[PDB]
């Protein structure tokens, strides 16, 4: 059996105060997020619901689309 | 080219 999953992203604490520079939005309702889709294109749609627990949320788009999407596959359409 | 459903970062 094996019990590392190769490959580790940050694992050291800062020693000294550091400021934020690249802030990182939050999945709540009323997000304008932007949907990655399969098929190369993004999607613009507002957040209708957020499941914190799975890092996913429900997003209502433009054209009345309810499509269920991934933390991962989501970008906060504000810039 | 479209322009009347969803508008995100360019398409």
């Amino acid at each position: 059996s094996r019990l590392s999953r190769s490959g580790a992203s940050s694992l050291w604490d800062p020693a000294s105060p550091a400021p934020t520079s690249g802030p990182r939005p939050r999945l709540w309702e009323g997000q304008d997020v932007l949907a990655r889709w399969t098929d190369g294109l993004l999607y613009l749609g507002t957040i209708k619901k957020v499941d914190s627990a799975r890092e996913v949320c429900l997003v209502q788009f433009e054209d009345d689309s309810q499509f269920l999407v991934l933390w991962k596959d989501i970008s906060p359409a504000a810039l | 080219a479209t322009g009347g459903v969803k508008k995100p970062h360019r398409y």
